[PDB]
């Protein structure tokens, strides 16, 4: 719109940032609905999810 | 300030829930900004808005496709 006249818009947020971009919300929004359904729900015992940031401090 | 998300869940249960969902919330939001951002940008300088992003933490994934 005058200012903005564009472009390139198929390939601006490169083909190699699309499938990342995707792939990185897919295994966050996943990790998001299903771990905390397991954990509520289940009690996070049929998973056990303590990857290796175990770093949870705040006042020692 | 916070929300007192998890009444019923024991430590670890509890612990688990706020760190990870967190984390992921966070950078499901974070990463998406990002590109988003990056994306709307270099097609075109348009008038930028709103983003509650403040203390970045160096992240960054500017990388290139052959175009095909």
């Amino acid at each position: 719109m005058n200012l903005s006249e564009d472009c390139s818009q198929s390939d601006i947020l490169t083909t190699q940032q699309r499938a990342t971009m995707k792939y990185n919300l897919i295994k966050l929004q996943q990790e998001m609905a299903h771990l905390e359904a397991v954990l509520e729900q289940r009690g996070n015992q049929p998973s056990g999810h303590s990857p290796s940031l175990e770093h949870h401090h705040h006042h020692h | 300030m916070e929300e007192l998300s998890g009444k019923p869940l024991s430590y670890a249960e509890k612990e688990k829930l706020k760190e990870k969902l967190a984390f992921l919330k966070k950078e499901y939001s974070r990463t998406l900004a990002r590109l988003q951002r990056a994306k709307r940008a270099e097609k075109a300088k348009n008038s930028k808005k709103a983003i509650e992003d403040g203390v970045p933490q160096p992240e960054a994934l500017e990388h290139h496709h052959h175009h095909h």
